[PDB]
């Protein structure tokens, strides 16, 4: 009987870990994105003259 | 003119070549060497100018 109950447990848990990771990708996409720039602006603007 | 835009040193040309999923760039640069030391001024007087 325990076995229907941990289930229902199982997938919840499962889904909402799942929704964490996801949303991580998404951010992180974005932060890559932010220090990609940094890493321009720092080659031109302070090794050299835009 | 954008500084390690095109490699590292002052950019004088680039070739392409293709590789299975991707590109790959040669760029050609002008590295300066040999440096030697001196004495500098800003402005030189003569003449009173
Ligand atoms: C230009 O002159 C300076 C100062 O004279 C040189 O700096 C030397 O750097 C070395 C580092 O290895 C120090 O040990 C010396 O004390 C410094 N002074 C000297 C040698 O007088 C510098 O090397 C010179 N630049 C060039 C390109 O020759």
């Amino acid at each position: 009987e325990a076995e229907v109950q941990i289930d229902r447990l199982i997938t919840g848990r499962l889904q909402s870990l799942q929704t964490y990771v996801t949303q991580q990708l998404i951010r992180a996409a974005e932060i890559r994105a932010s220090a990609n720039l940094a890493a321009t602006k720092m080659s031109e603007c302070v090794l050299g003259q835009s | 003119k954008r500084v390690d835009f095109c490699g590292k040193g002052y950019h004088l040309m680039s070739f392409p070549q293709s590789a299975p999923h991707g590109v790959v760039f040669l760029h050609v640069t002008y590295v300066p060497a040999q440096e030697k030391n001196f004495t500098t001024a800003p402005a030189i007087c003569h003449d009173g100018k």
